[PDB]
């Protein structure tokens, strides 16, 4: 049981390490979409 | 058709609008915005900016955003409101997912509470040293009281004099920051073993020779402490109120063999008095030109800022602060006062027992006349804190040692009844909406209240 | 998987450790796994009530 459980532990780091990534990776996602295309209502800028 | 004049704020200038009452905010923000620019323009201030992705809004001062859909009328926009201005930054962005259950669990709490602290830390283990020594301090004084032993009277000044003496050090040290209440927490501990060891050198029994020189000092160390430091004086101004009373009483016991009756009596005019008195008092108080360190309201407008210009500002926030704070302690001290007077009073096996229930009646409706009258929150609380513990400290004092079901039934159905009619006063009525001739009248009752007691006063005095 | 259908052991394991690791999730807010201090005390703990029980044991034994 203990080796397998910190083998189980360290394989969970390892994913929250990707997932980590993942969640930056989809901020820059949704920063260049979101820029590309604004909500209708912000439109209202209408100039630059 | 209608129209509201308000003052609008925007980009720290106000200017006064007359505006559509009616027309959609929608319709008229847009314009405003130009105006508002104009206006700027022409300050030589720097107009307003869309910062990126966004909207243009308009908030009472409170905060919460106007709707743009609906007009000034049905969201109760009226003439001389004032309404802030605003860029809204975009809210939307992509919702996050953690889909493990334990790593969502964490990263939520983490986010969204805060841990423990060594700031924290440091004022909780000053809290508890504090409870610690008030309770050193009241196990001595119990046990002088129980018996006539001279040595405790060394033990409460040594540990009065290592708290103070710690406490100073912090407070020299360690001023540097807003944890200076740290000190300031020991300090107010530290003062009461001092109060127990200077009346614990009485010599014979306990009683009121004790009484009145540890109230006397303890009462003259939170004078001190006004002049000396200037800080947390609510609490301070309690106090010494409560020991202005508790050394009256004790040269009255001293000076005069006065019965315990005429004393409560005494205190109880005295009580109604400084409430008539108190506000004014305040104001006195507010002026004399005690240490500057300014307190959270203070600090928090200092923060977002840098008898002319920033010193007059200065002066009159503190001052007014000050006022507040000394307004606050005193009504507290004479709450606690009042219903330690009244709960003296009412005996139950007592002849004259029908008499201080007639006091009470008319101290509650005087009490209640102050708090619809003054303005903070915590001082209108405190007036009805301490109205409604008159009733209960007076009812638990007969029904305690009256072995009867009758005063029983008596106080219990009064001890319920009483306060669901003062939470109906405001809870059906509408918004406790009254005519103003109600209200005067109401008014005139409860100040018809206040001349019985003088009379009162010198029967049950003799 | 409703219901009160059969579960292997390691099945049994593999959730006491998702537990374990959601109770550290729950009172410390990190998850970093690598040493534990609640098992440790509640290893603790067994070694109280085994200790209590072999001493009742020892007080079985005179007559």
């Amino acid at each position: 049981r203990p080796k397998l459980d910190a083998m189980r532990a360290q394989f969970m780091l390892m994913l929250d390490m990707l997932r980590e990534t993942a969640q930056e990776s989809a901020d820059s996602m949704d920063a260049n979409y979101r820029w590309f295309h604004p909500a209708p209502t912000t439109l209202a800028a209408a100039v630059g | 058709p209608q129209a509201a004049v308000v003052a609008i704020m925007a980009a720290d200038v106000q200017i006064a609008v007359v505006l559509d009452a009616h027309a959609p905010i929608s319709v008229m923000i847009d314009p405003l915005l130009k105006v508002v620019n104009t206006r700027l323009r022409e300050l030589g201030v720097a107009p307003l900016e869309a910062k990126g992705r966004g909207r243009w809004m308009l908030c009472l001062v409170d905060g919460t955003p106007l709707r743009p859909n609906l007009s000034l009328t049905e969201q109760e926009v009226y003439d001389g409101d004032r309404l802030w201005l605003k860029f809204l930054e975009d809210t939307e962005h992509r919702s996050e997912v953690i889909e493990h259950i334990s790593t969502a669990v964490a990263t939520n709490l983490s986010k969204r509470f805060a841990p423990i602290d060594p700031v924290v830390a440091v004022q909780v283990g000053a809290t508890m040293v504090a409870v610690g020594v008030l309770l050193g301090s009241a196990l001595l004084g119990w046990w002088r009281w129980q018996h006539e032993s001279w040595l405790p009277a060394p033990f409460a000044a040594v540990i009065a004099v290592l708290v103070l003496t710690v406490a100073t050090m912090i407070l020299a040290r360690s001023k540097t920051v807003p944890d200076r209440r740290v000190g300031d927490i020991l300090l107010l501990s530290g003062l009461v073993p001092l109060a127990v060891a200077i009346a614990a050198t009485a010599p014979g029994p306990v009683g009121a020779p004790h009484a009145v020189l540890g109230f006397g000092v303890f009462g003259v160390a939170a004078m001190l402490v006004m002049r000396f430091t200037g800080r947390r004086l609510g609490v301070y101004t309690a106090l010494v109120t409560l020991c202005a009373a508790a050394t009256a009483a004790g040269l009255a016991r001293m000076v005069l063999l006065t019965s315990a009756v005429t004393l409560l009596t005494c205190v109880l005019l005295a009580c109604v008095l400084m409430y008539h008195g108190a506000p004014a008092l305040s104001r006195w108080l507010s002026g004399i030109r005690l240490p500057v360190f300014p307190s959270a309201t203070s600090r928090w407008v200092f923060e977002a800022r840098p008898l002319e210009g920033p010193a007059s500002v200065r002066d009159v926030l503190l001052r007014a602060e000050r006022a507040r704070s000394f307004l606050t302690g005193l009504l507290v001290g004479l709450g606690v006062l009042t219903v330690v007077c009244l709960a003296g009073l009412c005996d139950p096996h007592a002849g004259r027992r029908w008499l201080p229930l007639l006091l009470a009646a008319f101290t509650f409706g005087f009490l209640i006349l102050r708090g619809r009258s003054y303005v903070d929150r915590w001082q209108a609380i405190t007036l009805a804190a301490t109205a409604v513990l008159i009733i209960a400290a007076v009812a638990v004092r007969y029904v305690l040692v009256s072995g009867s079901p009758a005063v029983l039934s008596a106080g219990v159905a009064v001890l319920v009844l009483l306060p669901a009619a003062g939470l109906t006063a405001a809870a059906v009525v509408p918004n406790t909406i009254y005519s103003p001739l109600f209200r005067k009248i109401v008014e005139w009752i409860e100040y018809l209240c206040l001349m019985p007691i003088f009379p009162l006063a010198l029967w049950l005095m003799n | 998987g409703y219901g009160l259908g059969l579960s292997t052991r390691t099945q049994v394991t593999g959730y006491q450790f998702l537990a374990r690791r959601t109770a550290m999730a729950l009172t410390r807010w990190r998850v970093r796994m690598e040493v534990e201090p609640g098992r440790r005390q509640v290893l603790a703990v067994v070694a109280s009530v085994s200790a209590a029980g072999v001493i009742c044991l020892g007080a079985l034994l005179w007559s």
